[PDB]
């Protein structure tokens, strides 16, 4: 019964595909529900147009800074943060869709999706769903990133919404 | 190392 979610990504320009996310919204329904909100730009704001602005390969992805284009900014759908809802759901591999933070109880709409276990996350960063398709897509992200995190490519989420 | 933070990027 738990949302699905969809971003299709360039790189300068060239589409790369698509990423289908299911959001755990029968362990973190509030968690669940700012990204799906976020996707559909349905608060007036939301990823459409935004980029991942911070790729490290064998590590993760990074993205959702929608108003500041550069890891210090975004804001959810509840305000510039909310609490860490639980630490139920665990980093147990590449796929994992956690968020990003600056501490505790800071979450906004930065987010990260892993290309391997980040175990060390665990109870540090909310845990809220995984790929279900376009895993080769992640893997062509990856690819435009480096060590420091610089990508080599402008890697943009040129459109996202809901599919369920 | 290796954190995904918001604004002070850490080791």
């Amino acid at each position: 019964g738990n949302p699905l979610v969809y971003l299709d990504v360039d790189a300068n320009g060239k589409p790369l595909g698509r990423v289908v996310l299911e959001l755990k919204a029968d362990v973190v329904p509030k968690t669940a529900e700012n990204f799906r909100a976020l996707c559909t730009g349905e608060k007036g704001f939301g990823y459409k147009g935004s980029t991942f602005h911070r790729v490290i390969p064998s590590f993760m992805c990074q993205a959702g800074d929608f108003t500041n284009h550069n890891g210090t900014g975004g804001k959810s759908i509840y305000g510039s943060r909310f609490p860490d809802e639980n630490f139920t759901l665990k980093h147990v591999g590449p796929g994992v869709l956690s968020m990003a933070n600056a501490g505790p109880n800071t979450n906004g709409s930065q987010f990260f999706i892993c290309t391997i276990k980040t175990d060390w996350l665990d109870g540090k960063h909310v845990v809220f769903g995984h790929v279900i398709e376009g895993m080769d897509v992640v893997k062509k992200i990856e690819s435009f990133g480096s060590k420091s995190g610089r990508t080599s490519k402008k890697i943009v989420i040129t459109d996202c919404g809901q599919l369920s | 190392x290796l954190l995904v933070t918001a604004g002070l990027v850490l080791a």
